């Protein structure tokens, strides 16, 4: 995941 | 653990909810295109990270994103409109974009590596969103004999997602579009939506006769849904  | 709660924003639909959407669950919103189903996973992505006494629970975000549909910029709206710093409200939201329904499956095992990671940080996951649960398994699995095999996929898929929400204190939010009732579903909680006037939205509980059995009524803002 990545963060926004 | 004992379960927590996540305010959505509208006091309505926190009444209809018992407080606001609950860990150690899954709750499903479905109805047609454009109801709001993903304003509200937006309005939530913010609403739990802020502390328990103002309906959040300090908590991080992974949200899996099947449509394309997160909105950075919806996020940064909502977040300055309820006094919170939108750049901190951002990062502590971890999103991944699902290729197809296989990769959507393994994007929940990824997830319980990012949920492990921040377990003791001051902020560990307190929500997941799957938007949308439902679209990549209806555009594959389809025609004759889909019916039986997308069914065994999808409870299998939310079967992970329950051991997710129950070992790690999450509430798993999803999203399905419908249109226009006979399928199994799976989800704790079940809550149709569906559009009113303009901004206007109306929740309805389904199949929860021990739970209230009115209806919410709220309003898509620039604070993200309200009463």
């Amino acid at each position: 995941f990545a963060t926004a | 653990a004992t379960i927590g709660r996540i305010s959505t924003g509208s006091k309505s639909l926190d009444k209809l909810l018992g407080g606001g959407i609950e860990t150690q669950a899954i709750t499903e919103v479905f109805g047609e295109f454009g109801s709001g189903k993903t304003q509200l996973a937006h309005t939530l992505a913010v609403m739990v990270q802020l502390p328990p006494e103002e309906g959040g629970l300090n908590g991080s975000v992974i949200w899996i994103d099947t449509e394309n549909t997160f909105r950075p910029e919806r996020i940064r709206e909502i977040a300055q409109n309820r006094g919170l710093d939108p750049d901190e409200v951002l990062k502590h939201i971890y999103v991944a974009r699902a290729f197809n329904s296989n990769h959507q499956m393994l994007l929940v095992q990824q997830a319980e590596d990012k949920i492990k990671e921040l377990l003791n940080t001051d902020r560990p996951v307190k929500l997941l969103i799957v938007d949308s649960l439902t679209s990549h398994f209806r555009s594959e699995y389809i025609g004759r004999g889909a019916l039986a095999e997308r069914q065994q996929k999808l409870a299998k898929h939310l079967a992970d997602l329950h051991r997710l929400a129950n070992l790690y204190d999450i509430a798993v939010f999803v999203t399905n579009q419908v249109q226009a009732h006979i399928l199994a579903h799976s989800a704790t909680l079940r809550v149709y939506l569906r559009k009113g006037k303009g901004g206007k939205r109306i929740a309805r509980l389904i199949d929860a006769p021990h739970l209230p059995e009115g209806e919410a009524v709220f309003s898509i803002t620039e604070k993200g849904i309200e009463d």
